[PDB]
């Protein structure tokens, strides 16, 4: 379980970079 | 040498002579006439008795005295943290630690 | 140089019990338990603090936590002497005294 909240930390760290592109 | 009981711990002059003849007996041959004979390194050493005499001191001395790597440690309840699988992934995080040397650096 | 800095724990007894004894599935307290005493012994090195705890029994305190170098000072307050039975009294009743409400009887 460990590793899926590290993977999803992981994956919102992506999200907020990929919306920090899309909006510029 | 065994300066120990002059290195800072007393202790008693009894101990060492079976430590480092069991020591000698294991590692102190080539590796390939020991494979060859097939005997098995001695892995594991029991310490136990009343806080405050040194077990530390005593740890970290034979540590010294031995030709190896700077001596890794950790906690004796902190490994149970209150999580189903740390138990697994850092225990396996400390063993793999070394496996990777070995498996780097060979037998 | 830095000063003290002075933590009260009251009714310490709340939080710190036995690690193994619980068999609750949530091991909230045993994870207190092991944070603080990292924090107040382990390899960090601490020395502008002071730490204080207040019990009703010392009963249910684990041995960990009284080990030397952490708690190693401990205290008991037993009961008042006569001389301090006066005193008291005085203490309690200066007021009354002071707006003239004592009856000299007393
Ligand atoms: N013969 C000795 N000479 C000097 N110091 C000693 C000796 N024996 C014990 N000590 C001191 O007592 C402490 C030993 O603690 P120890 O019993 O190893 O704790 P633990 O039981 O948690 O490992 C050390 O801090 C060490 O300095």
């Amino acid at each position: 379980a460990l590793s899926e909240i590290e993977t999803r930390h992981s994956e919102i760290i992506k999200l907020e970079n990929s919306i920090r592109e899309l909006h510029d | 040498d065994w300066n120990f009981e002059k290195m800072g711990i007393g202790g008693l002059d009894k101990e060492f002579s079976d430590i480092f003849r069991r020591a000698f007996a294991s590692r102190v041959f080539p590796p390939e006439i020991v494979e060859q004979m097939g005997c098995k390194h001695v892995k594991g050493i029991l310490l136990y008795g009343p806080p405050g005499c040194g077990k530390t001191l005593l740890a970290r001395q034979i540590g010294k005295m031995l030709n190896a790597r700077e001596p890794k440690v950790v906690n004796g309840p902190e490994i149970l943290n209150k999580y189903v699988g740390e138990s697994e992934a850092n225990i396996r995080k400390l063993f793999a630690d070394a496996e990777e040397e070995q498996r780097r650096l060979g037998a | 140089n830095s000063g003290l800095h002075i933590i009260i724990f009251d009714e310490i007894d709340a939080i710190c019990k036995q690690r193994g004894s619980m068999a609750g599935s949530t091991g909230v307290h045993d994870t207190v338990v092991n944070q603080l005493l990292s924090k107040i012994d382990g390899v960090e090195q601490l020395n502008n603090i002071l730490v204080i705890g207040m019990t009703n029994r010392p009963d249910l305190i684990d041995e960990a936590l009284l080990r030397p170098g952490r708690l190693e000072v401990k205290m008991e307050i037993g009961l008042p002497d006569e001389k301090g039975r006066l005193q008291i009294l005085h203490i309690h009743t200066a007021r009354m005294r002071g707006h003239q409400l004592l009856s000299a009887d007393v």
